[PDB]
RNA sequence: AUCGCUUCUCGGCCGGCUAAGAUCAAGUGUAGUAUCUGUUCUUAUCAGUUUAAUAUCUGAUGUCCUCUCGAGGAC
């Protein structure tokens, strides 16, 4: 249900979030996005 | 709207719009006792003959269409 | 012909470009000039969908009527941590506004636009109602003249302006009170 | 600034008059209609001095007015044709010295309209069903029956709708304990609108149509139609059944015509003119209104010209077949 | 004696001052509405009263800021301060004092044969009271035909600043429970109410 | 309410990373070059972080530099 | 002549009191009064495009009577 | 401030406010300011968005009853015959909304329209003078 | 798919169920119940006796019109019993 | 006085350790609108449809003859 296609908005916000918080905190970055989890954010980064 | 007489639309002609407002004016004249009496005073006739001439002018007014 | 059609009207100025294409111009000529009726808004034939945010980004958010300003609510309304919010539920404090029911039984009674000949359209705000003969306060201050603005002394010599030919400005052909020195 | 309004002298102009027994008394109270005003008078059998029992303002334009009675009933109600979209049935309580609103029914929009009823008003001699009509397109019927307690109850409406049809006048028709009939003067302008020449302006005769209400089938069907020779302004009920023939009189330009169905052929008579008249011959004549005088013995009619000439209209009948008509000069 | 009031058959009032030296006829103001005008009358210098062929009564007042000497289809206009539908066509308008020792008032006949008057309020108390009168009366005592009062007086033009006296007087004809209960909704008594409406009539007229 | 926190947090993040983006008299975000309106600043920022928004600044760049 | 160059101004003046200011004479159709970005302030010289040339030549004649902040205003053709 | 449009929902909701205000205040003599607001209401007439167009319809209906038809019709005249199809579609929709209700009271306000060759467009009854 | 029947308005009183109970029909609002609903027995008959004007359940009450639709005179049109198409 | 180095002084730009301490919120559907992004028409002329006017859509590239698109001749 959470799974789905990646969006330019979600992807850019992911850029900014990773820039601000740092690489090792995923749960904090998943908190800002909707319909995406921490694992998905990390694997989507790397 | 359609079944309500007097309904207009974008293609409405002059002639139809003015003959509408005519006929409605005439129904107002039939309606209001006074204004009718004013007409009877001005041009001398019976109330009756007034209403009769109006009922003659209901279909015609402005005359033939275009 | 759009030419000769302009001879049949008391105010032929009402006839416009697309007016000659009308299905019944021989009437619309007579309607559009009807005594007290108002013109159609102009935003069509402009494809912009009636507005853009150019001039609308420089506007103030809002400003209250003076009757509501004297009341004093403005200063009362003005921040909070989340645990203070769940404390605001557990603690809770009452009566932060503490309005005077006398005052709000007073203002709107004790204390407390445009005519029909106007209608709004897209870009119009200030202009029509700065004109030859009408200026703002401050620029009076820079000019520094006590209660003609002095280059209407030179509108004596060099002549009435080509740009606004209809002009009258005070004291010359226009026989003035407050700011407005010409009409 | 504010203005408080006062009436001082109430209007003396009388548009309508209806005579019925509203107190359940052998005397006849006269309900007359001033312009915006409903009014109730009591003339005296001996001295004739007209007593005003009630004067009331309805705060609305009265359009037409009729009185009726339930079959064989003791008393008479009032039907108020109004400028609103509501017909109202009224009863004058003799004790309380004022009217009560017996029935309020809403058939449509407000104000004098083209298509909205209340204009013309007719009712059955037996008081079964009252018919209300506008000038055009809408003719409605309310059926009346007294309740289990013999108190008046009104039915649901019906619809006579006929497209693009002007109604000159509507008059109740006499059929004793039958499916009721109604005489609607009509004309169609749809011929006139589609005729660019202007021929349909002429050569178009107003159609007389008798609608038949039917209780069992509980709708109103068009039944009778004849084209009228010349245009008459109004119609007159001719009491049928036991008393007299059942038919309608038609007051037409320079003529009156008894025009009826069955096998009954039309009977026309010219409107007599006075000897050596000073008026323009080009000015014709019709009748203004008529008051039927109905008696257990006989009956007749009273007609008037523009000039004020009241004639007594009579019927010469063979059984139920009227052979001819007799009009004697009555008064002025 | 100063200005001149033109009444159009269609477009209603045209304010015209005659300049004496130039002898020119000067239209400095006009109406904001078309109105078919029977006749006019002057409540004062700045106000005009007028009647409609359709049987309406309007009163239009100049703004106090009017320009007395000047040189869509107009420049400055006058607001319409009153609209009331009599339902009966009015052929004359005359302001006067009906009875000796009485208060100045406005007079209108009609074509129906009725004669009636318009009267100013000297207090906001009787004003608001008569307002509640009209209000609770209307719904609690509807007009007879089922037609609504408000619309009928707002018929051609919406009512502005007129209280209908003929509705207020019907307080007499209502049933004692109507009379009383309404007086309670008015917080008065039937004698209080009744006499207080007798006030205006008495003082101004018969 | 948790939803309210996200709105606050996604405005500030698009404020940090942020000279063209603004907020109109309403609450929406707008790019003053491109005259586009953005539902959320981050959503707006991406358009602000897009290659079309980029170009129209350069084109206006040249168009002014001439 | 449709445009004029205007020197010697004070930054409290902006494009608006120029708008208002020169339309007192005759309407400024196109206004240009630079905003300097770097220090966010105005040097005070202006360029004005009019409806046609006649406006602007009368503008040469009348035009240099304006005094912005007690001080002199240059207007010449361009 | 609201009816002057930041974004459509402002015009819509504000218009609804004008509606309910317009029904509520009826007959009490405040019409003037309602006319002023009608000015700013009036440009919003044109749009294809269903909610704003039906909103505006309710708006101008309430404004119809409050202001009285005469002023309405004086805004709705010129739009009837305008060359474009759009303007005619809409102003005829409006004019119908004004027409169905208060059809009785419209009579006085139809202006004078001169008579052509085949047709007589002047109603002379109103010009009978005693 | 859902629109008024608009048959002529009779003397029969309107009937609303539990759900629709408070709603003024046309304005969709709960405010100022004033006047009363009338629909034709053609729309209200039989299994429709005391039926909801809307959903088709048994009427527990009678619909009242608002004051809004009153002044705009919409309550005088054809019987406002919704028919599905 | 100048150059270079140095010292002092002043001015302008100018968040400890642990198991990373532990843990980690998403309703649906019917209609409908708005706002972002990406991509496409240098077509020439005429005729018709169409439009408020545009726009758009729909059709073909002076005629005849001879020779090998070009050339010549008759209009
Ligand atoms: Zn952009
Ligand atoms: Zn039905
Ligand atoms: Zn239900
Ligand atoms: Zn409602």
């Amino acid at each position: 249900i959470k799974g789905g296609v990646w969006r330019n908005t979600e992807d850019e916000i992911l850029k900014a979030a990773v820039m601000k918080y740092g690489k090792n905190q995923w749960s904090r970055i998943a908190s800002l996005l909707h319909r995406k989890s921490a694992k998905q954010c990390k694997a989507r980064w790397y | 709207q359609s079944k309500y007489i007097g309904t207009g639309h974008a293609d409405t002609t002059k002639w139809e719009w003015l003959v509408n407002q005519h006929r409605d004016s005439y129904c107002s004249y039939m309606g209001h006792f006074d204004l009718l009496n004013y007409f009877a005073i001005a041009e001398n006739e019976s109330k009756a003959r007034v209403r009769f001439n109006l009922m003659e002018k209901m279909l015609q007014p402005c005359g033939p269409p275009a | 012909t759009v030419a000769e059609l302009k001879q049949l009207v008391a105010r032929p100025d009402v006839v416009e470009m697309h007016d000659v294409t009308a299905q019944d111009p021989k009437l619309l000529v007579h309607l559009k000039a009807t005594r007290n009726s108002v013109p159609v808004p102009r935003h069509w034939c402009f494809k912009r969908k009636y507005l853009q945010g150019k001039r609308g980004i420089e506007k103030p958010p809002f400003e209250l009527p003076d009757f509501i300003k004297r009341t004093g609510i403005q200063e009362m309304r003005e921040q909070k941590t989340m645990k203070s919010k769940m404390r605001e539920k557990v603690r809770p404090k009452m009566g932060k506004i503490d309005i005077d029911y006398q005052k709000l039984h007073d203002a709107f009674f004790k204390w407390q636009l445009t005519i029909h000949g106007d209608l709004y359209y897209e870009g119009k705000e200030f202009e029509t109602r700065k004109k030859p003969g009408d200026l703002s306060d401050e620029l009076r201050i820079s000019l520094g003249m006590p209660v003609p603005p002095p280059w209407l002394i030179a509108m004596q010599r060099y002549g009435p302006p080509p740009s606004y030919p209809n002009l009258k400005i005070p004291g010359l052909n226009s026989p003035l009170y407050g700011d407005v020195f010409g009409t | 600034m504010f203005l408080y309004n006062l009436t001082l002298q109430r209007a003396t102009g009388i548009s309508f008059a209806i005579h019925g027994n509203f107190s359940g008394t052998k005397q006849q109270e006269i309900v007359v209609s001033r312009g915006k005003i409903l009014e109730l008078l009591r003339p005296d059998p001996n001295t004739g001095k007209v007593h005003t029992l009630l004067t009331v303002e309805v705060f609305g334009v009265i359009r037409s007015l009729m009185a009726f009675r339930l079959t064989g009933g003791t008393k008479d109600y009032i039907v108020v044709g109004s400028d609103s979209g509501r017909i109202v049935i009224l009863e004058y309580q003799p004790s309380k010295n004022m009217f009560e609103k017996i029935h309020q029914e809403t058939f449509g929009k407000s104000g004098c309209r083209r298509i909205v009823p209340g204009q013309f008003l007719a009712v059955d001699p037996k008081g079964r069903a009252v018919m209300i009509s506008a000038i055009e397109k809408q003719k409605l019927v309310y059926i009346l029956n007294r309740d289990a307690a013999a108190r008046l109850t009104i039915s649901s409406p019906l619809e006579a709708h006929k497209a693009n049809t002007l109604v000159y006048h509507v008059v109740g028709v006499d059929v004793g304990f039958e499916n009721p009939m109604f005489a609607c003067l009509e004309m169609d302008y749809e011929e006139a609108d589609n005729d660019p020449t202007g021929e349909a302006a002429a050569n178009t005769q107003q159609t007389l149509t008798f609608y038949e209400l039917d209780l069992g089938l509980n709708h109103v069907v068009r039944k009778y139609s004849e084209p009228l020779e010349e245009h008459g302004n109004f119609l007159i009920t001719v009491p049928g059944g036991s008393d007299g023939p059942s038919g309608v009189l038609i007051c037409s330009e320079n003529y009156i015509t008894y025009k009826n169905f069955g096998d009954q052929p039309d009977i026309r008579c010219p409107i007599p003119r006075r000897r050596n008249d000073l008026d323009d011959p080009e000015r014709g004549m019709i009748f203004v209104c008529s008051a039927t005088h109905k008696t257990k013995s006989m009956f007749f009619f009273l007609a008037q010209t523009e000039q004020g000439d009241i004639f007594k209209i009579t019927l010469e009948t063979d059984e139920d077949m009227v052979t001819e008509i007799r009009l004697k000069y009555f008064d002025t | 004696g100063h200005r001149v009031i033109v009444s159009d058959v269609q477009e209603s009032f045209i304010w015209v001052r005659y300049k004496r030296n130039e002898n020119q006829l000067i239209i400095f103001a006009d109406d904001t509405y078309p109105r078919w005008v029977t006749t006019a009358s002057l409540l004062d210098y700045d106000t005009v009263a007028g009647a409609d062929k359709f049987g309406n009564i309007c009163v239009v007042r100049l703004p106090p800021n009017t320009n007395d000497e000047v040189d869509n289809g107009a420049s400055q206009k006058a607001e319409v301060i009153m609209n009331y539908h009599v339902g009966e066509t009015v052929l004359s308008l005359q302001k006067t004092t009906l009875i000796p020792g009485g208060s100045e008032s406005l007079v209108y006949t009609t074509l129906s044969g009725g004669i009636g008057i318009l009267v100013p309020f000297t207090s906001h108390e009787d004003h608001d009271f008569f307002q509640h009168v009209e209000m609770h009366l209307r719904s609690e005592h509807p007009p007879l035909c089922g037609r609504d009062h408000l619309s009928f007086r707002s018929y051609y033009f919406p009512v502005k600043n007129v209280i209908d006296g003929d509705l207020c007087e019907q307080f007499n004809s209502m049933e004692p429970n109507k009379q009383k209960n309404v007086s309670e909704e008015l917080d008065r008594t039937p004698p209080e109410v009744s006499k207080k409406l007798e006030d205006i009539r008495t003082r101004y007229a018969f | 309410s948790s939803s309210e926190s996200n709105r606050d947090r996604r405005e500030r993040l698009r404020q940090l990373a942020l000279p063209y983006f603004m907020k109109n008299h309403l609450g929406s975000y707008e790019c003053k070059l491109c005259l586009t309106l953005h539902n959320n600043e981050g959503s707006y920022l991406a358009h602000t972080q897009g290659k079309k928004h980029q170009t129209n600044l350069a084109r206006r760049a040249a168009k002014e530099a001439k | 002549d449709a445009t004029v160059y205007v020197g010697g101004l004070d930054e409290k003046v902006s494009e608006p009191l120029l708008w208002e200011l020169f339309l007192q004479a005759g309407p400024v159709v196109n206004t240009h009064m630079p905003k300097d970005r770097v220090t966010g302030q105005h040097q005070g010289y202006g360029f004005v495009e009019f409806l046609s040339e006649e406006d602007a030549d009368y503008a040469i004649k009348i035009m240099n009577m304006i005094k912005l902040y007690g001080k002199p205003i240059r207007v010449n053709k361009a | 401030d609201a009816l002057m449009d930041r974004d459509l929902v402002h015009r819509q909701t504000a218009s609804a406010v004008v509606q309910h205000m317009s029904l509520g205040v009826y007959g009490f003599g405040c019409e003037d300011s309602l006319n002023h607001l009608l000015n700013y209401v009036w440009p919003n007439v044109f749009e294809t968005s269903p909610h704003v167009i039906q909103a505006v319809m309710g708006a101008l209906e309430g404004l119809r009853v409050a202001i009285g038809p005469c002023r309405m019709l004086q805004y709705c005249l010129q739009g009837l015959f305008h060359p474009a199809r759009k303007v005619r579609d809409v102003y005829w929709k409006i004019y119908n909304s004004i027409y169905i209700g208060s059809q009785d009271a419209l009579i006085a306000h139809y202006p004078r329209i001169y008579n052509d060759d085949k047709n007589t467009y002047i109603r002379y009854e109103l010009d009978y003078i005693l | 798919d859902l629109i008024f029947c608009r048959k002529q308005a009779g003397v029969a009183i309107g009937r609303l169920c539990e759900k629709c109970d408070g709603k003024c029909v046309i304005c969709d609002s709960y405010v100022r119940p004033c006047t009363l609903v009338r629909i034709c027995d053609e729309c209200n008959y039989g299994s429709y006796q005391g039926r909801c004007v809307i959903c088709g359940g048994p009427g527990v009450s009678d619909a009242y019109y608002c004051k809004e639709c009153t002044i705009q005179e919409k309550d005088r049109d054809g019987c406002p019993k919704i028919v599905n198409l």
